[PDB]
């Protein structure tokens, strides 16, 4: 958890940093439109800008709200159950491998009994 | 019917206020008397214990003042005595003539009679209900209806318990709405002062009383300034004047009513492991979830409030304090961040004052526009004025900053609640830990499957 939480926290840092950056671009775009309109005619293709003078950053902001709820969940220690699950991953494949091959073996082995049953008619 | 009539005590006061308010054309003397009566009622409400000492006397005095006003209305019909009054006093009867010494139309006569008639009805109600009956009245109270009534009583009690937070929120909401609708001297200042006094608990009741007093003063000034006469500028003088402080006055009255209701609830209160409880059923987990969630997660909640307002407002100074917030988040330690917050609370308050001052424009000293604001070749131009906040011939910009500020102040208050969060050993006690959790590998509790 410690490494993942710190790195992910940096991810959140990225998120909020983007919040500040769009506020910056939006404010500069609103304050001045003439020079930006003239060159940012092509830049607008690069990036669409803000209104003449639903709206706002709603989808991202709400993702932030849910994101905040989840980081707190992550911080909590309820993950111990999850922890078992994660360690659990390490050992399934071999058994399932055998389970898988055994199932194939079982299928093929089961297949053979019917012909001896056929042999049983012969019996 | 008898019980309802006994409980029908506040109705007389409400009727008196209604008669006072919006009584058509204002008979300056009558309007002044009505405002004075309202102010006296508020003073008594604060005095409540003193008001309890002298409440019936107050009602009788109000009835007497109403009777005096009606008698005066009759007297002004005669002309010789008003002239005598003018001679003795030394002021002109021209003002009274403007008021109207004559018995006016059916609407005016009916309204005047209703006001005296309403006063008579209220006096009769006062005689019917004793002050002691009112004191008993403070306490309040086929099968499905009774069960619903009991549940409602439990609810009402819960509302009373939550009344402190609800009252603070309501007071703030009214203040913000009033400021957003109009910004004026003492108007915003009173809200700011109240925000100043929200953190300290002990001043807060006195602060509420004083905020109510300030609101009353503002309402009185608006009533005096309901119209402009001189016409020789920081004055409303609205012709309709339907609600200059009506929302504010109503909010103050509601707060006082909440306080009195709290007193009644306290008088009634004189009469007559949680965590596993969570695991049990829907009601337990939900109640625990709500109260615990907000008191512990108010940091997250404020974070939401800040993010939403910052997105909605989108201004530079607002963004800088938001930058302060992200700096705050950088720290990953709850205790250190908590240590940092109180200074940040002081910083946010300073922000509140600074932002309001920025919103302020057209200082009363100079009637003509700003010197610094220019049509000259100064490097600033229309872009800054659109971004900047100053009323002029062109614009006074958006007032979304105040709603964001509201969020800021409430968060500061919630941060103080967070201060109670590290403290309040009994409450925090509910809030090592790895050992309890494993048991619910797949707990069968209805709540557990969802969790």
């Amino acid at each position: 958890t410690r490494a993942q939480l710190v790195l992910w926290d940096c991810l959140i840092l990225y998120n909020v940093t983007v919040i500040i950056s769009k506020n910056m671009l939006s404010l500069l775009s609103c304050v001045f439109v003439e020079q930006m309109q003239s060159n940012f005619c092509w830049v607008i293709q690069l990036f669409s800008l803000v209104c003449t003078v639903e709206a706002g950053i709603i989808w991202d902001s709400i993702c932030f709200f849910f994101l905040l709820l989840q980081r707190r969940i992550f911080l909590s220690h309820y993950f111990l159950h999850v922890s078992a699950d994660l360690k659990a991953t390490a050992l399934q494949a071999s058994r399932g491998f055998a389970l898988y091959n055994a199932a194939n073996l079982k299928s093929i082995n089961f297949h053979r009994q019917i012909e001896e049953k056929s042999l049983a008619q012969l019996k | 019917v008898t019980g309802i009539y006994v409980k029908y005590w506040i109705y007389v006061c409400a009727g008196m206020f209604i008669v006072v308010s919006f009584a058509g054309r204002l008979v300056v003397y009558k309007i002044v008397y009505m405002f004075l009566f309202l102010l006296c009622l508020t003073l008594f409400q604060v005095y409540y214990t003193l008001w309890r000492k002298l409440l019936r006397v107050f009602w009788w005095l109000v009835v007497a003042y109403t009777m005096l006003v009606l008698i005066a209305v009759y007297t002004f019909q005669f002309q010789d005595f008003p002239t005598y009054w003018r001679n003795l006093t030394g002021f002109t009867d021209e003002q009274l003539g403007d008021l109207g010494l004559e018995q006016f139309s059916v609407s005016e006569l009916f309204s005047s009679i209703l006001i005296p008639g309403f006063f008579l009805l209220a006096c009769i109600l006062q005689l019917h209900y004793f002050h002691r009956p009112f004191m008993q009245l403070t306490d309040l109270e086929l099968d499905l209806a009774a069960s619903f009534s009991a549940v409602l009583t439990r609810i009402q009690v819960f509302v009373r318990r939550l009344l402190e937070l609800h009252v603070f929120k309501l007071v703030a909401l009214y203040t913000v709405w009033v400021a957003l609708k109009e910004v004026s001297v003492m108007n915003l200042l009173l809200v700011v002062l109240w925000a100043f006094a929200l953190p300290y608990p002990r001043f807060r009741p006195m602060a509420s009383c004083l905020s109510t007093v300030w609101t009353c003063i503002i309402i009185v000034c608006k009533m005096l300034y309901q119209l402009k006469i001189v016409n020789p500028f920081g004055v409303r003088k609205g012709y309709p004047n339907l609600g200059y402080i009506q929302n504010h006055l109503q909010i103050l009255l509601l707060l006082v009513f909440e306080a009195v209701v709290y007193r009644r609830q306290e008088h009634y209160r004189r009469q007559h492991g949680t965590r596993q409880r969570l695991d049990q059923d829907l009601l337990s987990c939900l109640k625990y979830f709500i109260n615990f969630f907000f008191y512990k997660f108010g940091l997250e909640i404020c974070f939401l409030m800040a993010v939403n307002v910052i997105g909605q407002r989108m201004n530079f100074m607002v963004i800088l304090h938001g930058c302060w917030l992200v700096a705050i988040l950088t720290r990953r330690r709850r205790e250190a961040i908590a240590r940092l917050w109180p200074n940040y609370c002081l910083f946010l308050t300073l922000f509140l004052l600074y932002q309001y001052l920025l919103c302020l424009g057209m200082p009363p000293a100079l009637c003509i526009d700003y010197p610094w604001r220019w049509s000259k070749a100064i490097p600033m131009n229309s872009a800054l004025i659109k971004w900047l906040y100053l009323p002029d011939f062109f614009r006074a910009p958006n007032s979304t900053n105040l709603i964001s500020d509201f969020l800021l102040l409430l968060c500061a208050s919630q941060q103080w609640q967070v201060f109670s969060a590290e403290r309040t050993e009994e409450w925090q006690r509910m809030a090592g830990e790895p050992n309890p959790i494993p048991n619910f590998i797949h707990c069968r509790s209805y709540l557990d499957m969802l969790k």
